[PDB]
RNA sequence: UUCUCUCAGUUCGGAUUGCAGGCUGCAACUCGCCUGCAUGAAGCCGGAAUCGCUAGUAAUCGCGGAUCAGCACGCCGCGGUG
Protein backbone atom coordinates (compact mmCIF):
# COMPACT_ATOMS: atom_id res chain seq x y z
CA UNK A 1 0.00 0.00 0.00
CA UNK A 2 1.31 3.67 -1.19
CA UNK A 3 4.01 1.70 -2.66
CA UNK A 4 6.46 4.46 -0.78
CA UNK A 5 9.52 2.92 -2.13
CA UNK A 6 11.62 5.49 0.02
CA UNK A 7 12.48 5.90 3.80
CA UNK A 8 14.77 6.19 5.95
CA UNK A 9 15.95 3.79 9.39
CA UNK A 10 15.56 5.01 12.75
CA UNK A 11 17.85 3.28 15.37
CA UNK A 12 17.66 3.83 19.13
CA UNK A 13 19.98 1.01 20.81
CA UNK A 14 20.71 1.79 24.64
CA UNK A 15 23.02 -0.10 27.37
CA UNK A 16 19.91 -3.06 27.50
CA UNK A 17 17.58 -2.37 24.87
CA UNK A 18 17.42 -2.01 20.57
CA UNK A 19 14.80 -0.75 18.40
CA UNK A 20 14.48 -0.59 15.38
CA UNK A 21 11.48 1.57 13.47
CA UNK A 22 11.60 2.22 9.20
CA UNK A 23 9.60 5.48 8.52
CA UNK A 24 9.22 6.96 5.36
CA UNK A 25 10.59 9.82 4.02
CA UNK A 26 8.83 12.04 6.67
CA UNK A 27 7.56 11.28 9.88
CA UNK A 28 4.37 8.52 9.39
CA UNK A 29 5.41 5.48 10.74
CA UNK A 30 5.33 1.81 8.78
CA UNK A 31 6.85 -0.77 10.40
CA UNK A 32 9.13 -1.36 13.25
CA UNK A 33 10.45 -4.14 15.55
CA UNK A 34 12.64 -3.95 18.96
CA UNK A 35 14.40 -7.24 21.01
CA UNK A 36 11.54 -7.45 23.71
CA UNK A 37 9.04 -7.83 20.98
CA UNK A 38 11.23 -11.05 19.85
CA UNK A 39 10.74 -13.22 23.25
CA UNK A 40 14.62 -12.03 24.20
CA UNK A 41 14.38 -10.82 28.24
CA UNK A 42 16.52 -9.12 30.51
CA UNK A 43 20.03 -9.34 29.98
CA UNK A 44 19.98 -10.58 26.43
CA UNK A 45 18.02 -7.75 24.67
CA UNK A 46 21.64 -5.93 24.13
CA UNK A 47 23.59 -8.58 22.18
CA UNK A 48 23.83 -7.94 18.88
CA UNK A 49 22.12 -11.16 17.53
CA UNK A 50 18.74 -9.11 18.95
CA UNK A 51 19.19 -6.13 16.78
CA UNK A 52 19.77 -8.77 13.82
CA UNK A 53 16.61 -10.69 13.82
CA UNK A 54 15.08 -7.11 14.72
CA UNK A 55 16.05 -5.65 11.85
CA UNK A 56 14.82 -8.11 9.82
CA UNK A 57 11.55 -8.29 11.45
CA UNK A 58 10.99 -5.00 10.71
CA UNK A 59 12.80 -5.04 6.33
CA UNK A 60 10.64 -7.99 5.52
CA UNK A 61 7.30 -6.00 6.51
CA UNK A 62 8.71 -2.56 5.24
CA UNK A 63 9.35 -4.61 1.87
CA UNK A 64 6.04 -5.98 2.15
CA UNK A 65 4.86 -2.63 0.86
CA UNK A 66 7.68 -1.74 -1.83
CA UNK A 67 10.98 -0.19 -0.28
CA UNK A 68 14.36 0.21 -1.55
CA UNK A 69 15.88 3.18 -0.89
CA UNK A 70 16.70 4.07 3.09
CA UNK A 71 19.54 6.28 5.23
CA UNK A 72 20.04 5.09 8.95
CA UNK A 73 19.97 8.06 11.84
CA UNK A 74 21.29 5.96 14.52
CA UNK A 75 21.05 7.93 18.35
CA UNK A 76 21.44 5.60 21.31
CA UNK A 77 24.89 5.14 22.21
CA UNK A 78 24.61 1.20 22.77
CA UNK A 79 26.41 -1.09 20.65
CA UNK A 80 24.46 -3.45 18.53
CA UNK A 81 24.14 0.03 15.90
CA UNK A 82 26.19 -1.96 13.46
CA UNK A 83 24.87 -4.75 13.39
CA UNK A 84 20.93 -3.58 12.88
CA UNK A 85 22.83 -2.38 9.69
CA UNK A 86 24.72 -5.38 8.48
CA UNK A 87 21.04 -6.74 8.64
CA UNK A 88 19.51 -3.77 6.90
CA UNK A 89 21.14 -4.53 3.70
CA UNK A 90 21.66 -7.90 3.50
CA UNK A 91 18.05 -9.00 3.70
CA UNK A 92 17.10 -6.82 0.85
CA UNK A 93 17.33 -3.11 1.48
CA UNK A 94 19.26 -0.44 0.04
CA UNK A 95 21.13 1.89 2.66
CA UNK A 96 23.12 5.33 1.13
CA UNK A 97 23.13 7.18 3.71
CA UNK A 98 24.42 6.93 7.38
CA UNK A 99 24.59 9.18 10.29
CA UNK A 100 24.62 10.05 14.00
CA UNK A 101 22.43 11.75 15.96
CA UNK A 102 23.21 11.40 19.27
CA UNK A 103 21.98 14.65 21.16
CA UNK A 104 24.95 16.32 22.86
CA UNK A 105 23.71 19.26 25.57
CA UNK A 106 25.91 22.51 25.66
CA UNK A 107 26.01 22.03 29.50
CA UNK A 108 22.36 22.87 30.31
CA UNK A 109 20.84 20.26 32.56
CA UNK A 110 22.38 18.11 36.06
CA UNK A 111 22.61 14.12 35.15
CA UNK A 112 21.93 11.85 38.43
CA UNK A 113 23.86 10.24 41.53
CA UNK A 114 27.16 8.37 40.43
CA UNK A 115 26.07 4.82 41.42
CA UNK A 116 28.19 3.18 44.50
CA UNK A 117 28.22 -0.45 43.17
CA UNK B 1 51.54 -25.70 25.31
CA UNK B 2 52.83 -22.60 27.08
CA UNK B 3 56.06 -22.91 25.85
CA UNK B 4 55.04 -22.96 21.58
CA UNK B 5 54.16 -24.75 18.84
CA UNK B 6 54.40 -28.38 18.85
CA UNK B 7 55.22 -31.31 16.38
CA UNK B 8 52.89 -33.07 13.69
CA UNK B 9 52.92 -36.43 14.64
CA UNK B 10 54.11 -38.20 11.34
CA UNK B 11 52.08 -40.89 10.28
CA UNK B 12 53.50 -44.51 8.72
CA UNK B 13 51.46 -44.79 4.90
CA UNK B 14 49.65 -48.22 4.78
CA UNK B 15 51.12 -50.82 2.41
CA UNK B 16 48.16 -51.91 0.34
CA UNK B 17 46.86 -48.57 -1.46
CA UNK B 18 50.51 -46.85 -0.07
CA UNK B 19 48.01 -44.04 1.06
CA UNK B 20 48.38 -41.83 4.14
CA UNK B 21 44.32 -40.92 4.58
CA UNK B 22 43.42 -44.50 4.40
CA UNK B 23 46.24 -45.02 7.47
CA UNK B 24 44.07 -42.41 9.10
CA UNK B 25 40.57 -43.77 8.27
CA UNK B 26 41.74 -46.99 9.62
CA UNK B 27 43.02 -45.30 13.30
CA UNK B 28 39.57 -43.88 13.15
CA UNK B 29 37.39 -46.74 12.54
CA UNK B 30 39.91 -48.71 15.39
CA UNK B 31 38.39 -48.62 18.86
CA UNK B 32 40.62 -50.38 22.00
CA UNK B 33 43.64 -50.81 19.55
CA UNK B 34 41.69 -53.82 17.67
CA UNK B 35 43.86 -52.67 14.69
CA UNK B 36 43.32 -55.85 12.73
CA UNK B 37 39.21 -55.43 13.06
CA UNK B 38 39.14 -51.69 11.62
CA UNK B 39 41.57 -52.73 8.78
CA UNK B 40 39.58 -55.91 7.68
CA UNK B 41 36.66 -53.35 7.21
CA UNK B 42 37.91 -50.92 5.50
CA UNK B 43 38.62 -53.42 2.94
CA UNK B 44 35.38 -55.40 3.21
CA UNK B 45 34.00 -51.54 2.42
CA UNK B 46 36.22 -50.76 -0.42
CA UNK B 47 35.62 -54.01 -2.19
CA UNK B 48 32.04 -53.60 -1.63
CA UNK B 49 32.53 -50.25 -3.30
CA UNK B 50 34.24 -51.33 -6.07
CA UNK B 51 32.47 -54.28 -6.91
CA UNK B 52 29.20 -52.50 -6.77
CA UNK B 53 29.03 -49.42 -9.71
CA UNK B 54 32.60 -48.27 -8.57
CA UNK B 55 35.78 -46.78 -10.62
CA UNK B 56 38.43 -47.00 -7.70
CA UNK B 57 38.31 -47.17 -4.09
CA UNK B 58 40.70 -44.33 -3.54
CA UNK B 59 39.10 -42.07 -6.49
CA UNK B 60 35.41 -41.91 -5.09
CA UNK B 61 36.92 -41.82 -1.65
CA UNK B 62 38.75 -38.85 -2.35
CA UNK B 63 35.81 -37.11 -4.04
CA UNK B 64 33.80 -37.88 -0.78
CA UNK B 65 36.57 -36.30 0.67
CA UNK B 66 36.42 -32.61 -1.28
CA UNK B 67 32.64 -32.59 -1.10
CA UNK B 68 32.71 -33.32 2.44
CA UNK B 69 35.93 -31.07 4.16
CA UNK B 70 34.94 -27.56 5.42
CA UNK B 71 36.44 -23.82 4.75
CA UNK B 72 34.98 -22.19 7.00
CA UNK B 73 34.83 -22.66 10.78
CA UNK B 74 33.43 -20.36 13.64
CA UNK B 75 35.21 -20.02 17.15
CA UNK B 76 33.18 -19.16 20.30
CA UNK B 77 34.89 -17.14 22.50
CA UNK B 78 34.90 -14.77 25.64
CA UNK B 79 36.36 -11.62 26.05
CA UNK B 80 35.02 -10.08 29.34
CA UNK B 81 31.76 -11.79 30.68
CA UNK B 82 29.75 -11.83 27.20
CA UNK B 83 30.24 -14.90 24.79
CA UNK B 84 29.78 -14.68 21.43
CA UNK B 85 31.11 -16.33 18.22
CA UNK B 86 33.20 -15.35 15.27
CA UNK B 87 34.19 -17.09 11.65
CA UNK B 88 37.79 -17.77 11.14
CA UNK B 89 39.86 -19.40 8.36
CA UNK B 90 40.83 -23.36 8.42
CA UNK B 91 44.48 -24.41 8.13
CA UNK B 92 44.57 -27.95 6.13
CA UNK B 93 45.43 -30.25 8.71
CA UNK B 94 42.24 -29.31 10.54
CA UNK B 95 40.24 -29.92 7.49
CA UNK B 96 40.99 -33.69 6.94
CA UNK B 97 40.63 -34.24 10.71
CA UNK B 98 37.02 -32.80 10.36
CA UNK B 99 36.20 -34.65 7.61
CA UNK B 100 37.45 -38.31 8.64
CA UNK B 101 35.82 -37.26 11.83
CA UNK B 102 32.38 -36.42 10.46
CA UNK B 103 32.30 -39.06 8.16
CA UNK B 104 32.98 -42.01 10.92
CA UNK B 105 30.43 -40.27 13.01
CA UNK B 106 27.75 -40.56 10.70
CA UNK B 107 28.33 -43.82 9.17
CA UNK B 108 28.35 -45.34 12.80
CA UNK B 109 24.63 -44.01 13.56
CA UNK B 110 23.55 -45.35 9.81
CA UNK B 111 21.24 -48.21 11.02
CA UNK B 112 21.93 -51.33 8.76
CA UNK B 113 23.74 -54.99 9.86
CA UNK B 114 27.51 -54.26 9.04
CA UNK B 115 29.93 -51.65 9.44
CA UNK B 116 30.86 -52.01 5.72
CA UNK B 117 27.49 -51.76 4.82
CA UNK B 118 27.42 -48.67 6.46
CA UNK B 119 31.09 -46.82 6.07
CA UNK B 120 30.72 -47.81 1.70
CA UNK B 121 27.15 -46.80 1.41
CA UNK B 122 27.92 -43.52 3.76
CA UNK B 123 30.76 -42.41 1.27
CA UNK B 124 29.45 -43.21 -1.58
CA UNK B 125 26.61 -41.00 -0.86
CA UNK B 126 28.96 -38.72 0.26
CA UNK B 127 31.08 -38.70 -3.01
CA UNK B 128 27.53 -37.32 -4.95
CA UNK B 129 27.00 -34.46 -2.57
CA UNK B 130 23.99 -36.50 0.22
CA UNK B 131 24.12 -37.45 3.41
CA UNK B 132 24.09 -36.15 6.68
CA UNK B 133 27.56 -35.30 6.28
CA UNK B 134 27.76 -32.88 3.81
CA UNK B 135 24.53 -31.64 5.32
CA UNK B 136 26.84 -31.01 8.34
CA UNK B 137 29.06 -28.78 6.15
CA UNK B 138 26.87 -27.20 5.04
CA UNK B 139 25.36 -26.07 8.41
CA UNK B 140 28.59 -25.55 9.11
CA UNK B 141 29.10 -22.69 5.88
CA UNK B 142 25.19 -21.31 7.00
CA UNK B 143 26.65 -20.58 10.38
CA UNK B 144 29.84 -18.90 8.94
CA UNK B 145 28.63 -15.75 6.90
CA UNK B 146 26.25 -15.49 9.09
CA UNK B 147 27.33 -14.53 12.21
CA UNK B 148 30.32 -12.31 10.35
CA UNK B 149 28.19 -9.74 11.80
CA UNK B 150 29.33 -9.84 15.49
CA UNK B 151 32.44 -10.91 13.88
CA UNK B 152 33.56 -7.93 11.51
CA UNK B 153 36.21 -6.59 13.90
CA UNK B 154 36.80 -9.26 15.98
CA UNK C 1 -0.95 -76.85 21.34
CA UNK C 2 1.64 -75.80 20.82
CA UNK C 3 4.19 -78.81 21.40
CA UNK C 4 4.26 -78.62 25.08
CA UNK C 5 1.96 -76.95 27.87
CA UNK C 6 1.60 -73.85 25.94
CA UNK C 7 2.85 -71.75 22.31
CA UNK C 8 6.28 -72.57 21.62
CA UNK C 9 7.04 -69.75 18.90
CA UNK C 10 7.07 -70.31 15.62
CA UNK C 11 9.56 -68.90 12.68
CA UNK C 12 12.69 -69.98 15.45
CA UNK C 13 14.58 -73.13 15.69
CA UNK C 14 13.53 -75.88 18.16
CA UNK C 15 16.80 -75.63 20.07
CA UNK C 16 15.68 -72.31 21.40
CA UNK C 17 11.87 -72.18 20.92
CA UNK C 18 11.40 -75.12 23.16
CA UNK C 19 13.47 -72.93 25.93
CA UNK C 20 10.31 -70.55 26.56
CA UNK C 21 8.26 -73.45 28.60
CA UNK C 22 9.11 -72.82 32.36
CA UNK C 23 11.46 -75.69 33.43
CA UNK C 24 13.69 -76.17 29.69
CA UNK C 25 16.73 -73.90 30.01
CA UNK C 26 19.65 -74.99 27.21
CA UNK C 27 21.26 -77.81 28.00
CA UNK C 28 17.87 -79.46 28.51
CA UNK C 29 16.38 -78.60 25.10
CA UNK C 30 20.01 -79.86 23.79
CA UNK C 31 19.11 -83.59 25.71
CA UNK C 32 15.71 -83.73 25.15
CA UNK C 33 16.10 -83.11 21.32
CA UNK C 34 18.91 -85.59 21.12
CA UNK C 35 17.39 -88.24 22.88
CA UNK C 36 14.88 -88.44 19.87
CA UNK C 37 17.40 -87.39 16.88
CA UNK C 38 15.59 -84.19 15.44
CA UNK C 39 18.29 -81.20 14.30
CA UNK C 40 17.43 -77.58 13.83
CA UNK C 41 17.71 -77.39 10.13
CA UNK C 42 17.61 -75.01 9.35
CA UNK C 43 16.19 -71.60 11.61
CA UNK C 44 12.58 -73.07 11.07
CA UNK C 45 10.06 -74.80 12.92
CA UNK C 46 8.93 -77.06 9.72
CA UNK C 47 8.57 -79.94 12.08
CA UNK C 48 6.24 -83.11 11.11
CA UNK C 49 3.34 -84.55 13.55
CA UNK C 50 5.80 -87.23 13.94
CA UNK C 51 8.62 -84.96 15.66
CA UNK C 52 5.99 -82.86 17.46
CA UNK C 53 4.78 -85.64 19.06
CA UNK C 54 8.47 -87.20 19.54
CA UNK C 55 9.02 -84.19 21.49
CA UNK C 56 5.93 -84.03 23.33
CA UNK C 57 5.86 -87.37 24.69
CA UNK C 58 9.74 -86.92 26.17
CA UNK C 59 8.65 -83.59 28.08
CA UNK C 60 5.78 -85.70 30.07
CA UNK C 61 8.90 -86.98 31.81
CA UNK C 62 9.96 -83.62 33.49
CA UNK C 63 8.56 -80.98 35.29
CA UNK C 64 8.02 -78.41 32.96
CA UNK C 65 4.80 -76.96 34.02
CA UNK C 66 2.89 -75.39 36.80
CA UNK C 67 3.47 -78.37 38.62
CA UNK C 68 7.36 -76.68 39.28
CA UNK C 69 5.99 -73.09 40.56
CA UNK C 70 3.66 -75.40 43.29
CA UNK C 71 6.86 -77.13 43.87
CA UNK C 72 9.00 -73.76 44.80
CA UNK C 73 5.95 -71.94 46.05
CA UNK C 74 5.13 -75.17 48.74
CA UNK C 75 9.01 -74.63 49.17
CA UNK C 76 9.29 -71.41 50.46
CA UNK C 77 5.89 -71.92 52.40
CA UNK C 78 7.79 -74.80 54.28
CA UNK C 79 10.65 -72.57 55.04
CA UNK C 80 8.40 -69.48 56.36
CA UNK C 81 6.77 -71.21 58.82
CA UNK C 82 8.76 -73.50 61.46
CA UNK C 83 11.22 -70.64 62.17
CA UNK C 84 12.91 -69.56 60.35
CA UNK C 85 15.69 -67.29 59.22
CA UNK C 86 15.58 -67.93 55.84
CA UNK C 87 12.16 -67.40 55.38
CA UNK C 88 11.78 -64.58 58.00
CA UNK C 89 13.79 -62.67 55.76
CA UNK C 90 11.51 -64.13 52.60
CA UNK C 91 8.87 -61.94 53.99
CA UNK C 92 10.69 -58.77 54.55
CA UNK C 93 11.93 -58.57 50.90
CA UNK C 94 15.61 -59.03 51.99
CA UNK C 95 18.21 -60.40 50.66
CA UNK C 96 18.38 -64.24 52.09
CA UNK C 97 22.02 -65.12 51.66
CA UNK C 98 23.78 -62.60 53.61
CA UNK C 99 24.40 -59.54 51.48
CA UNK C 100 25.31 -56.84 53.67
CA UNK C 101 22.52 -54.20 52.94
CA UNK C 102 23.90 -51.20 51.65
CA UNK C 103 22.62 -51.31 48.13
CA UNK C 104 22.48 -55.04 47.70
CA UNK C 105 18.25 -54.34 47.83
CA UNK C 106 17.82 -52.95 45.07
CA UNK C 107 16.64 -55.84 43.21
CA UNK C 108 14.89 -57.61 46.56
CA UNK C 109 13.21 -54.75 48.02
CA UNK C 110 12.76 -52.06 44.89
C1' U D 1 40.09 -69.28 10.28
C1' U D 2 35.29 -71.71 9.44
C1' C D 3 29.68 -72.61 10.65
C1' U D 4 25.75 -70.25 12.64
C1' C D 5 22.28 -66.23 14.73
C1' U D 6 19.30 -61.23 12.21
C1' C D 7 18.12 -55.32 15.20
C1' A D 8 14.23 -57.95 19.14
C1' G D 9 14.18 -56.46 26.20
C1' U D 10 16.35 -60.68 22.02
C1' U D 11 20.41 -67.03 21.45
C1' C D 12 21.95 -59.20 24.71
C1' G D 13 22.43 -58.73 30.30
C1' G D 14 23.23 -62.18 34.71
C1' A D 15 20.88 -59.61 39.58
C1' U D 16 17.52 -62.66 42.75
C1' U D 17 15.43 -67.20 44.34
C1' G D 18 14.60 -73.36 44.53
C1' C D 19 17.10 -78.10 44.63
C1' A D 20 21.62 -81.19 44.58
C1' G D 21 27.08 -81.30 45.36
C1' G D 22 32.67 -80.28 46.27
C1' C D 23 37.01 -78.16 49.37
C1' U D 24 39.60 -76.24 53.63
C1' G D 25 38.66 -76.49 58.85
C1' C D 26 37.24 -79.43 65.59
C1' A D 27 33.10 -76.60 63.25
C1' A D 28 30.79 -72.73 57.25
C1' C D 29 22.96 -70.92 60.81
C1' U D 30 24.19 -65.58 62.01
C1' C D 31 28.88 -65.34 58.27
C1' G D 32 33.21 -68.60 53.27
C1' C D 33 34.77 -69.77 48.21
C1' C D 34 33.54 -72.88 44.04
C1' U D 35 30.19 -76.54 40.71
C1' G D 36 25.42 -78.22 38.00
C1' C D 37 20.37 -78.07 36.69
C1' A D 38 16.04 -74.70 36.98
C1' U D 39 14.37 -69.07 37.28
C1' G D 40 15.70 -64.76 34.09
C1' A D 41 15.25 -58.14 37.40
C1' A D 42 16.82 -53.20 36.21
C1' G D 43 19.19 -51.80 32.11
C1' C D 44 18.11 -49.84 24.85
C1' C D 45 24.51 -45.04 26.28
C1' G D 46 22.72 -41.78 31.10
C1' G D 47 20.73 -33.31 33.15
C1' A D 48 23.16 -29.67 36.25
C1' A D 49 27.92 -30.63 37.08
C1' U D 50 32.58 -33.08 37.18
C1' C D 51 37.40 -36.48 36.40
C1' G D 52 42.23 -39.06 33.96
C1' C D 53 45.72 -38.49 30.34
C1' U D 54 51.04 -35.35 25.74
C1' A D 55 53.42 -41.93 23.16
C1' G D 56 54.64 -47.68 23.59
C1' U D 57 51.23 -42.89 26.88
C1' A D 58 45.46 -43.08 26.85
C1' A D 59 41.97 -47.27 25.73
C1' U D 60 41.63 -52.61 25.99
C1' C D 61 43.46 -58.07 27.39
C1' G D 62 45.23 -61.52 30.42
C1' C D 63 49.45 -63.58 34.10
C1' G D 64 52.08 -63.71 38.82
C1' G D 65 52.51 -62.84 44.81
C1' A D 66 52.63 -60.39 49.47
C1' U D 67 48.97 -61.39 53.56
C1' C D 68 46.96 -66.54 53.88
C1' A D 69 43.80 -73.89 56.19
C1' G D 70 40.32 -71.48 53.35
C1' C D 71 38.62 -66.49 51.47
C1' A D 72 40.20 -60.24 46.53
C1' C D 73 35.84 -56.58 41.70
C1' G D 74 41.19 -54.28 46.52
C1' C D 75 46.87 -53.55 46.49
C1' C D 76 51.99 -54.29 44.32
C1' G D 77 54.31 -55.88 39.62
C1' C D 78 54.67 -58.07 34.52
C1' G D 79 53.88 -58.29 29.43
C1' G D 80 50.30 -58.42 24.51
C1' U D 81 47.42 -55.21 20.73
C1' G D 82 47.90 -49.98 20.31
Amino acid sequence: KKNIESGVAHIHSTFNNTIVMITDTHGNALAWSSAGSLGFKGSKKSTPFAAQMAAEAATKVAMEHGLKTVDVTVKGPGSGREAAIRSLQATGLEVTAIRDVTPVPHNGCRPPKRRRV
Amino acid sequence: PRKGPVAKRDVLPDPIYNSKLVTRLINRVMVDGKRGIAANIIYNSFDIIKESTGNDPLEVFEQAMKNVMPVLEVKARRVGGSNYQVPVEVRPERRTTLGLRWVVNYARLRGEHTMEERLAKEIMDAANNTGASVKKREDTHKMADANRAFAHYR
Amino acid sequence: ARIAGVDIPRDKRVVVSLTYIYGIGNTTAKKVLANVGVSEDVRVRDLTNEQTDAIRAEIDKLKVEGDLRREVNLNIKRLMEIGSYRGIRHRRGLPTRGQNTKNNARTRKG
